[PDB]
RNA sequence: GUGAAAGCGUGGCCUAACGAUCCUUUAGACCUUCGGAAUUCGAAGCUAGAGGUGUCAGAAAAGUUACCACAGGGAUAACU
RNA sequence: CCCGUCUUGAAACACGGACCAAGGAGUCUGACAUGUGUGCGAGUCAACGGGCGAGUAAACCCGUAAGGCGUAAGGAAGCUGAUUGGUGGGAUCCCCCUGAGGGGUGCACCGCCGACCGACCUUGAUCUUCUGUGAAGGGUUCGAGUGUGAGCAUACCUGUCG
RNA sequence: GCGACCCCAGGUCAGGCGGGACUACCCGCUGAGUUUAAGCAUAUCAAUAAGCGGAGGAAAAGAAACUUACAAGGAUUCCCCUAGUAACGGCGAGCGAACCGGGAACAGCCCAGCCUUAGAAUCGGGCGGCUCCGCCGUUCGAAUUGUAGUCUGGAGAAGCGUCCUCAGCGGCGGACCGGGCCCAAGUCCCCUGGAAGGGGGCGCCAGAGAGGGUGAGAGCCCCGUUGUGCCCGGACCCUGUCGCACCACGAGGCGCUGUCUACGAGUCGGGUUGUUUGGGAAUGCAGCCCAAAUCGGGCGGUGAAUUCCGUCCAAGGCUAAAU
């Protein structure tokens, strides 16, 4: 929106807001990231620590699909259960809901948060954390491994 | 070996009843006909051996198997092909001896 | 450069202004493709507009092996199991892929059942009107023949279901984390154990 | 040559959320039922039954 | 370590005597990786030093122009 | 004292300007960032594409286990993966009395100190496929973490950069 | 001296082919510097500009010596994403793909080699006919230093069964395209105006109030616009129907087999040099040197040896669409 640009307010003020002394020249400090070590060193060090140098090993032709591993938390396990399954589980204490997190797209189950109170859960997954397995067992459910 | 059904460890992966691949004509790419073998043997008889093949054979006759392998490697370019060529020269030498 | 900003890395140091591609022809391209589809449908009437039948295949890699999608064409082994000659399959709307290998039963059986369903749902007109051959359909079937606009055999996933099951003591006394850790350790140390066994 | 010559790859189009579009449509439909707003928009509806 | 002991000692009685990235090289682990699976060389990683930038917050650098050129400077010489 | 400009300093023996008309210079685009407006919200985004439709470059509709961003972080990596707080101030509200009063309530934010996850170190009962597990117990160490989410899309000004 | 063959020479011999032109896209080669790095040489600009060639309506690519490591995908091309990511980089400035996944479109094929030997079954020219983009007859020539036919790894040859499949013509329409002809309504009354097409009044058409012209803002003055109707010509392709003969020798499909099963060389690969690439003990390309193999060969993104495993089959060729 040109009519809201501040240069319109600066029409008739000579320097266009860039100063009489300093002026607005082409590239007073170089182009792009020039001088990262010499005259922009203070900026780079104070705002971009770690920028220079290299660490770790290289990995030629790295594909992310073999590292794909979505995770879900036990505090979010219950949200996957449909409402009808949920109230059926609430009504019946002799059985526990059986959640296959893989069908919803999760490989590993992490043990953050808590589960519903006095509810057993049978969770099937590819991987699980020790804390998550302990919490499920304490709740009275079970863990199943699948691939 | 069937998959264990686990996502880690040996023989990991989803459980399926593995099936042997059906035979296809491409299973014989490395093989040729008896006529081709006969023609190759006859042409070998007609044409003889190359100078480096003769050098390898002389080294094998002397008994310098390591030197023969080194010469074959320097000539052909790879250890695998050098081993194959040295073995073929050895077979030819055995046939000549018998 | 000044202030706390992300380090810029714009890739605009060549004559990029001469390689700009705009999309002002997007609606025109949509119209052209729709017109081509309509012309093809009119030409291939009464054959289905969705095209030839395709097999059901699994997604590649660990990220998508749980997904089912459409493959290029049915394998020779699938065609042989279904009883459809490979030279005849393309002429009756069945795609053929002579490269795909069958490694597991489940996929082959799924594709054979798919081919059987297609044959059950297929109607074939005779080459000559007055002559009826082995693979041709009856006059009653031919009369009520129409072009199918959409996908006649959708490849759909079995929707997830949460069921209530009894938790037995065997399941309650299973250490999933311990099992995973021990399997990882075995996979890591298989080589050393084999070396030691060979040595002794 | 003019300063900063105009170019075709100017951002001519806009991508408004569908929910906001539907909000605007619903608001316009609701306003169409108010006789005061219809008159205020310049329409002669003095003889409309209802 | 020393002293019987309290205690003192983390270099020189105190105030100067010194050095980033990248690379190389040395020391440490029954350490990690070489991505189809193993073993061994080789290579690559992690932690701590060393090889140096004295223009010492750290380019890799010889003159001449009276044959000369450009952007500027009265921020700066050669008159008054 | 003649304007404009650079300048510590201009009416200057400082430079431009004989006069008039018309033209004449912070723009468009990409990546970010703060702020503000709007929609939805642990989600958000249909415009790659498809179905159509003002006989139509608009508008409308469509997300299958699509994808992007967010929803988990720490390690070079192998790999592991958040036990769910306390306390001092503090807004608002409710009671007793009308003192700069007492009691209850204690959101936002700030200060201080624990706990949990991970890199490193340290530690070790019981099981175990003998190299894994982890009852108990830790640390002047390290993190762009956790302790009942706050993002996604879009509009504009401003700022850095190509 | 004659004859046969070989190689070559001359023909204004009979009949054909080629050169050059255009630039937006396309294919091959060659190839900078300005510039950025606040200097500058590697780098960047850029596998770009300039220069030299070659096509079409598209070109190029194309049917795995592929991607992957999965529960596996399956020619080529293009879009979204992957991703400003892996990687490359005085690891500085900067640079920077690919696979999976979702879409557009989809299509597969032809050769060389062992296999007629009861006869080259093949092809070109002249001449003469015919329903003339071709077919038939005759005669010369090409070709055995190999034209036809079968075969192409997905297979296939050969043998035995199954009796499952395979043979044109002509007419009338539809579909596509390009054109031609006709078809609504005021120029009524008053005023100002040089001129109403302006103002006021009274009427009308409208599946036509897009636009233009005519003496000033014109739906009804004119051309046109909307929607019917009729007429003409191409494309011989697709499609429906109708009329007649519809011959399975042979060739395909399916099942079996104690038999065979032929697959591209100064090419692959290796060393080295130069260049290029994200390709990093070396991504591709090219020069020179070495130089293969058939229970084998290429690839599996860290060089090397050993043992396995996975996946394909190069060094010959054609091919519409998405762009
Ligand atoms: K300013
Ligand atoms: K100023
Ligand atoms: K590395
Ligand atoms: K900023
Ligand atoms: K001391
Ligand atoms: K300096
Ligand atoms: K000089
Ligand atoms: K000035
Ligand atoms: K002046
Ligand atoms: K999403
Ligand atoms: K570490
Ligand atoms: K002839
Ligand atoms: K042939
Ligand atoms: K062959
Ligand atoms: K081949
Ligand atoms: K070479
Ligand atoms: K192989
Ligand atoms: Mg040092
Ligand atoms: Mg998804
Ligand atoms: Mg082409
Ligand atoms: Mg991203
Ligand atoms: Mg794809
Ligand atoms: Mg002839
Ligand atoms: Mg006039
Ligand atoms: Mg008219």
């Amino acid at each position: 929106t040109t009519r809201f640009k501040k240069n319109r307010k600066k029409r008739g003020h000579v320097s266009a807001g860039h100063g009489r002394v300093g002026k607005h020249r082409k590239h007073p400090g170089g182009r792009g990231n020039a001088g990262g070590m010499h005259h922009h060193r203070i900026l780079f060090d104070k705002y971009h620590p770690g920028y220079f140098g290299k660490v770790g090993m290289r990995y030629f032709h790295k594909l992310r699909n073999k590292f794909h591993c979505p995770t879900i938390n036990i505090d979010n396990l219950w949200s996957l259960v449909p409402q009808e399954v949920k109230d059926k589980a609430k009504s019946s204490n002799a059985t526990a809901p059986f959640i296959d997190v893989t069908q919803y797209g999760y490989f590993k189950v992490l043990g953050k948060g808590v589960l519903p109170q006095n509810q057993a859960v049978v969770v099937k997954a590819k991987l699980i954390s020790k804390n998550a397995e302990k919490k499920i067992k304490e709740a009275g459910g079970a863990v199943v491994l699948t691939a | 070996q069937p998959n264990t059904g686990l996502s880690v460890g040996l023989n990991k992966g989803h459980v399926v009843t593995k099936k042997e691949l059906a035979p296809r004509p491409s299973d014989r790419k490395g093989k040729t006909s008896k006529r081709v073998h006969f023609v190759r043997s006859l042409i070998r008889e007609v044409a003889g051996f190359a100078p480096y093949e003769k050098r390898i054979t002389e080294l094998l006759k002397v008994g310098k198997d390591k030197r023969a392998l080194k010469v074959a490697k320097r000539k052909l370019g790879t250890h695998k092909r050098a081993k194959k060529k040295r073995e073929e020269m050895s077979n030819a030498l055995r046939k000549m001896r018998a | 450069m000044k202030h706390n900003n992300v380090i810029p890395n714009g890739h605009f140091k060549k004559h990029w202004q001469n390689y700009v591609r705009t999309w002002f022809n997007q609606p025109a391209r949509k119209t052209r493709r729709r017109a081509a589809r309509q012309q093809k449908a009119v030409k291939i009437f009464p054959r289905p507009t969705a095209g030839s039948l395709r097999p059901i295949v699994h997604g590649q890699t660990l990220k998508y092996n749980m997904k089912v999608r459409a493959g290029r064409g049915f394998s020779l082994e699938e065609l042989k199991a279904a009883g459809i000659p490979k030279k005849l399959a393309p002429t009756i709307g069945i795609a053929v892929d002579h490269r795909r290998r069958n490694r597991s039963l489940e996929g082959l059986q799924t594709n054979v059942q798919r081919l059987k369903t297609y044959k059950a749902k297929l109607v074939i007109f005779p080459r000559r009107a007055k002559k009826v051959k082995a693979g041709d359909s009856s006059a009653e079937e031919l009369a009520t023949a129409t072009q199918v606009q959409g996908s006649y055999m959708p490849i759909t996933r079995e929707q997830p279901a949460v069921d209530l099951v009894k938790v037995t003591d065997e399941m309650k006394s299973f250490n999933a984390y311990g099992k995973l850790r021990i399997e990882r350790t075995n996979a890591r140390h298989i080589g050393a154990r084999l070396k030691r066994a060979a040595e002794a | 040559r003019m300063f900063a010559p105009t170019k075709i790859w100017r951002r001519w189009h806009r991508k408004i959320p569908v929910n906001q579009k539907r909000y605007a449509v619903a608001s316009a439909i609701a306003a169409s039922a108010v006789p005061s707003l219809v008159l205020a928009r310049g329409h002669r509806i003095e003889s409309v039954p209802e």
